[PDB]
């Protein structure tokens, strides 16, 4: 199951 | 079998502007003929060679648009309709306005409001974020006292829907031109970088925001206030970065965010509030 | 920037035999930009219902694909592997071989 | 006996070509099991292997979700990485990101990864530590102070040692008869002339899994490793792979040399010979 990512910028 | 036409740099864009129409098939900007009855041409069947460069834009640019791609060692000799473009040409006249509800300040995950209003009777509302490709969003709009609105939804908020938006009006004449633009309203995320803290730092008393983040601005919010002041991140020696904002204060309860250069609609989650008196 | 020309294998998913259906392969890797035009060919001609695999890539960044569709060898018969990327200025054309 | 989960996602701007693309798959070591493809006619995390097809709808809801969440995300760093490089909106750029667990035997976590790459180069990338990041040039040292006040590498932390072992440990279980068993070589050596003086020994191993080998000629008892062509190892296409590797021999030489072949499918190492 995949990773819900930080919302961030690069 | 579809070619893919594109409009830059934008398909939203103004009277006297420019738009380009590409339409790239089998790997080639090719020419093209292009559609308005995908089983007709428009232009008595002028093929562009390259590119369709409308310049200055005219309100007779304005429509959806298809393209084929040359195809000469083919049965019919083009191809598929490509998916199509709508160019939205945006007027001179009778601007709507534009106002975020609670506010332009959105919390990371949350949602916000985007209302456009006008005493105009507009029949739909369009909103469009500044540079995006995708068409404008179009809600009919609703009359109450003397106004006609539009509640549009934005979120949940994260950076990619930060930024500068625009609302318009529909045109009763034609589906493919808008109002003038409102003016613009910024939207600006809270979070997730780290809240700084807040407190009141030969010694003169400030409302100094800190941070061992590496943020390079800081900005002071008063709730109540509408004037947002900002200042850049100093290198304290203790490693944390900080600014201090100074008879002329109003006392209330004050919030500071962090943010990064030429990121200027993400900002920190806030500090806790800081009660100032006196 | 860094672009990097596909390394390409073309081969059978079974050892071949005459007359025998089997699975004919054309492995593209080592590649970036990712964008990349692949057909199996038989006897020159483009071979239809080829598919492929989902874009994926190696731990140097570089990409890499399986091309593949169903055919029966014969002996009149030369298979080979069409390739273009950016970084070829025509199409590279590399022969099955039995034995490699 | 180990195993690994990996995610690989690969995000593309393409002006006049195509809108911005985001594509993903998924992997339990050698096996893709999971696709996302943002240009598919109905966008959505899909399978790719038969025994993920035992999750139910909330798992693929919310697996789409992270999906074109990323989707979104990688879309808008395209952009910022134009304004950090001073890149025309015209040229045709590629961010990807990798992540994903190792885990021993035993099933306990041995190393997280997690990797970004723009145009194909090292951008930032998580430490073996999970706390700390390496930045490759002054741009991605921007990204790393946002990702250090944001906490990223709490997140992934928390994923690459909670969840991500969690599931690879579930679909090591769920599909064991094709993951957790290897399927050896089968191994043969071929003999072809090049010239009345020299010929070719080729020795091959088909149909193996996992895709780990180690191929090898020797000479009298001493490895060839500068004259050996080896080849990729390649995807037969059913899930298993295939790889050969070569050596120019003089005539007469051949019994010389002898194939050496080692694989998580052989209990002993193997040698080969070729005989006419
Ligand atoms: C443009 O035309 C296509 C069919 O050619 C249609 O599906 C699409 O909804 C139209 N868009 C607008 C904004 O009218
Ligand atoms: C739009 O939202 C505002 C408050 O956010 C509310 O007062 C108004 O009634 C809403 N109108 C519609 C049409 O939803
Ligand atoms: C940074 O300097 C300020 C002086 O205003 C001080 O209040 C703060 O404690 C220092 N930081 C640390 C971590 O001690």
């Amino acid at each position: 199951a995949s990773l819900n990512l930080p919302a961030v910028s690069w | 079998d579809k070619p893919f036409l594109s409009a830059w740099p934008s398909a939203v864009v103004p009277q006297g502007g420019h738009v380009t129409l590409r339409c790239h098939y089998r790997h080639r900007f090719n020419n093209f003929m292009l559609y308005k009855r995908i089983h007709i041409p428009i232009f008595h069947g002028r093929i562009f060679q390259e590119s369709f460069n409308m310049s200055p834009v005219t309100t007779a640019h304005a429509g959806n648009y298809t393209c084929r791609g040359s195809h000469p060692h083919s049965p019919t000799g083009w191809s598929a309709a490509s998916n199509p473009v709508v160019i939205m040409v945006t007027g001179n006249h009778r601007k709507p306005s534009l106002l975020a509800h609670p506010g332009p300040l959105v919390k990371s995950g949350e949602r916000v409001i985007l209302q456009c209003w006008s005493d105009i009777m507009f029949e739909h509302f369009f909103l469009h974020k500044e540079g995006i490709s995708k068409d404008p969003s179009r809600l009919v709009g609703q009359i109450h006292d003397g106004v006609s609105k539009a509640n549009f939804s934005i979120g949940p908020m994260m950076f990619a829907l930060a930024g500068t938006y625009r609302c318009y009006g529909s045109v009763t004449h034609t589906p493919y031109q808008l109002s003038a633009p409102s003016d613009p309203l910024d939207i600006v995320v809270t979070g997730p970088y780290e809240k700084p803290s807040l407190s009141a730092q030969g010694e003169s008393v400030t409302l100094s925001c800190s941070s061992r983040s590496s943020y390079d601005m800081y900005h002071l919010s008063r709730e109540g206030g509408a004037h947002e002041r900002r200042l850049p991140a100093v290198r304290k020696v203790n490693r944390t970065f900080q600014a201090d904002f100074p008879p002329a204060t109003h006392g209330g309860t004050y919030r500071c965010f962090g943010s990064f250069r030429h990121s200027p609609y993400e900002w920190s989650d806030p500090s806790d509030p800081l009660l100032v008196s006196v | 920037m860094i672009q990097r020309t596909p390394k390409i294998q073309v081969y059978s998913r079974h050892p071949a035999e005459n007359g025998k259906s089997n699975f004919l392969n054309c492995y593209v890797s080592g590649f970036h930009p990712s964008d990349i035009e692949v057909d199996l060919l038989k006897n020159g001609e483009r071979i239809e219902k080829v598919e492929h695999s989902d874009l994926s890539f190696s731990k140097d960044w570089s990409f890499y694909l399986l091309y593949y569709t169903e055919f029966t060898p014969t002996e009149k018969d030369e298979y080979a592997c069409r390739v273009n990327h950016v970084t070829l200025s025509q199409p590279k054309i590399v022969k099955w071989d039995r034995d490699m | 006996g180990s195993h690994s989960m990996r995610y690989f996602y690969t995000a593309m701007s393409r002006p006049g070509r195509g809108e911005p693309r985001f594509i993903a798959v998924g992997y339990v070591d050698d096996t893709q099991f999971v696709r996302f493809d943002s240009d598919a006619a109905s966008p959505r995390m899909a399978p790719r292997a038969p025994w993920i097809e035992q999750e139910g709808p909330e798992y693929w809801d919310g697996e789409t979700r992270n999906m074109k969440a990323s989707a979104q995300t990688y879309r808008e760093n395209l952009r910022i990485a134009l304004r950090y490089y001073n890149q025309s909106e015209a040229g045709s750029h590629i961010i990807q990101v990798m992540y994903g667990c190792d885990v021993g035997p035993d099933g306990r976590l041995l190393r997280g990864h997690n990797q970004y790459a723009y145009d194909g180069k090292d951008y930032i990338a998580l430490n073996e530590d999970l706390s700390s990041w390496t930045a490759a040039d002054t741009a991605a040292q921007i990204t790393q102070r946002k990702w250090e006040a944001a906490r990223v590498a709490e997140q992934l932390r928390a994923y690459l040692e909670g969840l991500c072992v969690e599931w690879l440990r579930r679909y090591l279980e769920n599909g064991k008869e094709t993951l957790q068993r290897a399927d050896p070589p089968k191994t043969h050596v071929t003999h072809h002339p090049i010239s009345d003086h020299e010929a070719t020994l080729r020795c091959w191993a088909l149909g193996f899994y996992p895709a780990e080998i180690t191929l090898t000629w020797q000479r009298d008892g001493e490895d060839q490793t500068q004259d050996t062509e080896l080849v990729e190892t390649r995807p037969a296409g059913d899930r298993t792979f295939q790889k050969w590797a070569a050596v120019v021999v003089p005539s007469g030489e051949e019994q010389r040399y002898t194939c050496h072949v080692q694989h998580e499918g052989l209990p002993k190492p193997l040698t080969l010979r070729w005989e006419p």
